[PDB]
């Protein structure tokens, strides 16, 4: 289907989701870090820490400026790459809790197979995947191809992408 | 000549040796107990069912042990001595059955309920055998304690430990039958005589007292509500605890006086007092009846006579339903209060007794810690008190880590004990009188000539011999009415404690350790088989134990981190602690500081000095700006000499190029000796990156809050080798602070800390000179809070040195930090408000 | 405590360090420096935790820490440095112990250690096979 570059603004709020363990819901994007964090200065600066290696340059104060002004200054920079901190989180979130021979790539040709979702949505999928990492492995290959299946209406509702 | 058995259960399998002459009789019963025996299933998860070979051939022993007559000569005598004996050399290699019994929980799936069968099987089989326990077990801790290694106490719990003290009771009756099974009847007998004896006992025993009937047939038994009922939980409580001294007596192979006179001295707490009275009169298993029932016939009368003065009446529901929500307990006549001092407790006591009349008052009754009391009272009064108190407290999910010590709304727990009468309380009085002409009826009196150790009185804690009354009659005062100061009677020098009352693991036993841990003082839990992680406190097992892990002593602070003297072969003197026999250099350390230690000319010439400086991160905002600064430094230093780094985790964007730089400076093998993250504890990950990628000596950490201390207690557990320098600076210090005190956390959390060696804990922040340091260093700065010596392994410098010569502040700065008067640490808090001693707070960048 | 300016930060370190001496010699000594053990070199110590002519012979089970403790010997002198410092210097920077990793424990192995107690006596000869 159509190739669109996935949005900072849904990238930022997956990696704070991802760091603080909360369901991408949970997290809304008019709070600001530093009132999301709950006065743990350790987790803020791994947050822009990890913001900072993902995008690069980031705004003068971004701990006080809301994740929405924060995702339109990094998208004006954001060349719509994965990133550096994006393929650690996807790499560990594949080999820790995927089943054994399963790869990002075998996931990466089902998803284009079942959905026709091209590697600028794949990249979408597995980034709404690693918001709700599984507590456990995946033992069952039919498992973890109901678990991407989900995760891709869960993807296309959050765009608003009809399957 | 000798035909091997093969006897399994699936997977797991076991084999006798079983001679050519005997293995008819072997072969039937392999058969009769391989049909008894149940199908096996995956993991053995399943009950009934054997987990390794060692309980299958104890579920033999058992089986064998169950056909085999003690009285008459059956064919199975001579099988059930040779699977004893085979057992045995297999399994306990000369150990004793619970140190197997340990090691099976510890390292196997066994789960706890299988142990103990396993273990009722082995003594059943043992007695039935013929084979009692005559020769003295060579228990590592009882050859110590005769040596003089180890001095060992005997103290007795009493109410308030467990709502559920019976099942204690039928744990003992089950395993050890053979062992117990004498006294319990004896006790039972004695009790139902009593009953008959007493005017009106059977109107207080509404559904009778046949703990017999109750122990065969769990049916039978009555609800928690009526054994909970102080006729009944009170001697019960003695039966437990003398059957728990008896089964250490018996598998020890001593008779009750050989186990009193190993015995440095004996207490209890409530009730407690009047076994460990009893057992100091014991002499031989012929005479040990006679101090039973007087222990038993004390128990009973108080419990009777206690009941009839005050007995439990019907609270109104709304009460009850208020307490539920609110998730306090059920009321009580004792409500325990954790974390407040005596004086807070007393104060709101006052206020709650002030509006009360004189027969509805409360009182502290136990005073079991500093800040540990319980307050005994009628339970409406107490429900009083518990809403005073719930005004008081702050909510317990309430963070406070960013608001100043002082204005901290204080925390503490409450919540009613599983008790059913007001122990050491004004409402017991009338009782007195009547306990002792019951006792003179019944002629129970305990005299000071047939007390061979020293038994230890509750209240004031001076021995009972040199009494002028009664010690009956004391004794009955000291559990009714007077109160109990435990750290008072527990002053007594001791290396090992041995809690014989009920609770196991939430008993008197874990509660005197938390008292006086760090004062080099194992408590050992007597009545309680299990596994404990941590390891700080002792089980069964070590009793009984003949190795090295019988005899555990706990750490002595004082001792293990007492600070010493060394000196060179060129006679240089050093301090030696944890921290300086590391680097081979005094325990002072100059902190990173921005922009103090950014200068490589401050940071070489403190280095030139001899004494641990960080280079301030803080003051490069490039890896080349802060390479330069590090070949500066080290152009300046003398060959061998080294330094460390400090980085600020507050700013995240120096560490994407300053973790990198210093991995690549070390893989050039500079001499950094060690990084230092101040403001903020890193995360678990980021931290075992920082341990192994970087190859430094050691890691420094500035925790903030007690939450940060706890995180870098679990960074020093995730890597034991390394060395990891927790540096800990309360809010009093220069640059940025926490809102903690200097003292409290370090009290709370020494203990913790301590359990991790790799762990080198370095006081910092407020100090000057060696008279403010020296308490710190020696320990006794934790004497002054009535807590024991915590010694500290080193020291760091910041506010200090600011204005040493080889500091690049402007000499117009260095007058103006001279001008700064300063306060001393009670003052420190006003710096958020307005200039304290010339200093304020401020939000920095 | 801030007061006198431009001190020098050796004096300061140096006034606190004999502070502490002179009170730990009070208090747990007599006052006395000569019931203060001395040692060769003080440090190296990791916080975690009298054969004259010995003999070692490594496997492929032999423990590294513990043969390495056996090799440096329970005195601290040269030896002790040797085989349990984990670094050298060479100039200024700061490599791996060649010593160590020369010593590292493997098959067929032999460790002599000679006049094991007189320290400037004391020769350390590994022999390995060599054509058999
Ligand atoms: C001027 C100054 C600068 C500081 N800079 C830093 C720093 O960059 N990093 C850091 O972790 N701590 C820094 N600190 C805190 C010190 O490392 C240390 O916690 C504190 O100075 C000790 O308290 P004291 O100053 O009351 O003796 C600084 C302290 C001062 C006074
Ligand atoms: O958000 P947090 O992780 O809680 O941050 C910690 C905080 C800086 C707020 C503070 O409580 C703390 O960690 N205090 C302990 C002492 C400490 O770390 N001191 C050095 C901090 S950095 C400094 O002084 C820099 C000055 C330029």
């Amino acid at each position: 289907i159509a190739d669109e570059p996935v949005k900072a603004s849904l990238l930022l709020h997956v990696l704070v989701a991802h760091k603080l363990k909360k369901s991408l819901d949970s997290i809304p994007m008019s709070k600001t870090i530093k009132d999301l964090v709950g006065g743990k200065s350790t987790v803020q600066n791994e947050i822009l820490g990890d913001l900072g290696k993902e995008f690069g340059t980031t705004p003068e104060k971004p701990e006080e400026t809301p994740l929405e002004e924060l995702a339109e200054t990094f998208q004006d920079t954001f060349s719509g790459a994965l990133g550096k901190q994006s393929s650690s989180l996807l790499s560990r979130l594949i080999s820790s809790k995927m089943p054994g021979g399963f790869t990002i790539t075998v996931a990466r040709k089902y998803l284009q197979t079942r959905w026709g979702l091209p590697s600028g949505r794949q990249d979408g999928v597995l980034l709404v995947a690693l918001s709700n990492e599984p507590a456990a492995r995946l033992g069952s290959e039919a498992d973890a191809k109901a678990f991407l299946d989900s995760m891709a209406q869960k993807y296309a509702s959050i765009v608003g992408v009809d399957l | 000549s000798t035909r091997p058995l093969t006897l399994s259960h699936g997977s797991l399998e076991h084999v006798l040796l079983v001679p050519t002459a005997s293995f008819f009789i072997a072969s039937q019963l392999q058969e009769q107990f391989n049909k008894i025996l149940p199908e096996p299933t995956e993991g053995f998860a399943a009950d009934d069912e054997p987990t390794t070979p060692a309980e299958l051939v104890g579920k033999f022993l058992g089986y064998v042990s169950s056909l085999v007559e003690p009285s008459k000569v059956g064919q199975f005598d001579q099988v059930l001595n040779l699977c004893l004996t085979e057992f045995e050399n297999c399994y306990l290699e000369g150990n004793d059955i619970h140190a197997l019994a340990a090691k099976l929980l510890q390292e196997n799936d066994t789960t706890l309920v299988k142990t103990k069968e396993l273990i009722k099987n082995y003594i059943t089989a043992r007695i039935m055998a013929k084979r009692p326990f005559d020769k003295k077990s060579n228990s590592a801790l009882f050859r110590a304690v005769g040596e003089g290694n180890a001095q060992l106490v005997a103290i007795f719990g009493g109410q308030g430990n467990t709502d559920d003290y019976f099942e204690e009771l039928r744990d003992l009756y089950q395993t050890y039958h053979v062992l117990v099974g004498d006294l319990i009847k004896f006790s039972a007998e004695t009790l139902s005589e009593l009953i008959r004896t007493t005017l009106d006992a059977e109107k207080v025993f509404t559904q009778g007292l046949n703990i017999l009937e109750w122990l065969e047939n769990p049916s039978n038994t009555p609800d928690k509500d009526y054994l909970l009922s102080i006729p009944i939980s009170c001697p019960l409580i003695g039966v437990i605890q003398l059957a728990h001294y008896v089964v250490t007596a018996k598998l020890l192979g001593f008779t009750p006086g050989e186990l009193r006179s190993y015995l440095k001295g004996a207490t209890g707490h409530s009730q407690g007092l009047v076994t460990a009275v009893a057992i100091a009169e014991t002499d031989s298993w012929e005479s040990f009846f006679v101090s039973v029932r007087k222990a038993i016939t004390v128990l009973f009368f108080i419990g009777v006579r206690c009941y009839e003065a005050y007995p439990n009446t019907s609270l109104p529901p709304s009460i009850l339903e208020d307490s539920l929500e609110n998730n306090e307990g059920v009321p009580s006549p004792m409500l325990s209060i954790s974390n407040l001092t005596q004086e807070q407790v007393q104060d709101y006591v006052n206020k709650t007794n002030s509006h009360l009349p004189a027969g509805k008052q409360v009182e502290i009754s136990l005073v079991n810690g500093a800040k540990n009391l319980v307050v005994s009272g009628p339970p409406q009064s107490l429900y009083g008190l518990n809403l005073t108190l719930r005004k008081a407290k702050a909510p317990s999910g309430l963070d406070q880590s960013r608001i100043p010590f002082s204005e901290r709304k204080l925390k503490f727990s409450n919540r009613f004990l599983p008790v059913a009468s007001p122990f050491h309380s004004h409402l017991l009085v009338p009782a007195s009188d009547l306990i002792n002409k019951d006792l003179v009826k019944n002629n129970v009196s305990f005299n000071a000539k047939d007390i061979q150790i020293p038994v230890y009185d509750t209240f004031d804690g001076s021995d009972l011999r040199v009494l002028s009354g009664s010690i009956s009659e004391r004794i009955v005062d000291c559990i009714i009415r007077l109160p109990v100061k435990w750290e008072t009677t527990t002053q007594f020098k001791a290396t090992h404690i041995l809690d014989f009352g009920p609770g196991g693991a939430s008993g008197l036993g874990v509660l005197t350790h938390r008292n006086k841990d760090g004062t080099g003082v194992r408590v050992i839990v007597a009545g309680t088989l299990d596994i404990n992680p941590d390891d700080d406190y002792g089980f069964k097992q070590e009793i009984f134990d003949v190795t090295s892990n019988g005899l555990k002593k706990n750490p002595n602070w004082l001792e293990e981190y007492h600070p010493k003297l060394i000196k060179n072969k060129s006679g240089k003197i050093f301090v030696e602690t944890k921290f300086s026999k590391l680097i081979g250099r005094p325990p002072l350390l100059v902190p990173g500081m921005t922009p103090c230690t950014v200068s490589p000319d401050f940071v070489a010439a403190t280095t030139n000095a001899g004494y641990t400086i960080e280079l301030a991160g803080g003051g490069y905002f490039s890896a080349a700006g802060m390479t330069a600064a590090i070949d500066s430094v080290v152009s300046q230093i003398e060959k061998g000499s080294t330094f460390g780094i400090n980085l600020i985790y507050v700013n995240p964007f120096m560490l994407q190029w300053g973790i990198p730089l210093i991995k690549e400076l070390r893989s050039k093998g500079y001499p950094i000796q060690f990084l230092t993250i101040g403001a903020g504890v890193p995360s678990l990950e980021v931290a075992s990156e920082y341990i192994e990628t970087l190859g430094l000596k050691y890691l420094g950490l500035k925790p903030g809050s007690i939450d940060a201390i706890s995180q870098v207690i679990n960074i020093a557990k995730a890597h034991p080798n390394f060395p990891i320098a927790l540096q800990w600076t309360g809010g009093r210090g220069g640059g940025h602070h926490s809102f903690e005190d200097a003292h409290t956390p370090m009290l709370q959390m020494y203990s913790k800390i301590r359990r991790h060696p790799n762990i080198m804990l370095i006081f910092g922040s407020g100090f000057g000179s060696a008279d403010d340091t020296y308490p710190y260093l020696t320990g006794e700065w934790s004497t002054k809070f009535d807590y024991p010596p915590m010694p500290f392994d080193g020291f760091l410098f910041g506010s200090r040195v600011m204005i040493a010569k080889e500091v690049k502040t402007s000499p117009d700065a260095k007058k103006c930090i001279a001008a700064c008067t300063g306060v001393p640490d009670d003052k420190w808090e006003q710096t958020y408000k307005k200039p304290t001693g010339g200093i304020v707070t401020v939000r920095s960048e | 405590f801030t007061k006198v300016i431009d001190e020098p930060i050796k004096s300061i370190m140096d006034g606190i360090h004999d502070g502490h001496i002179k009170k730990l010699l009070h208090q747990y000594y007599g006052d006395d420096e000569s019931k203060i053990p001395a040692v060769e070199y003080f440090g190296g110590e990791s916080p975690v935790d009298s054969e004259d002519s010995a003999v070692f012979k490594a496997t492929s089970s032999t423990d590294e820490e513990s043969w390495f403790k056996a090799l440096a010997g329970s005195e601290i002198n040269w030896r002790h440095a040797s085989f349990l410092c984990s670094f050298i210097t060479q100039d200024k920077m700061f490599v791996s112990n060649p010593i160590r990793k020369v010593f590292k424990p493997s098959q067929g192995m032999v460790v002599e250690i000679s006049n094991g107690n007189t320290s400037s006596k004391t020769v350390v000869t590994l022999s390995e096979p060599v054509q058999g």
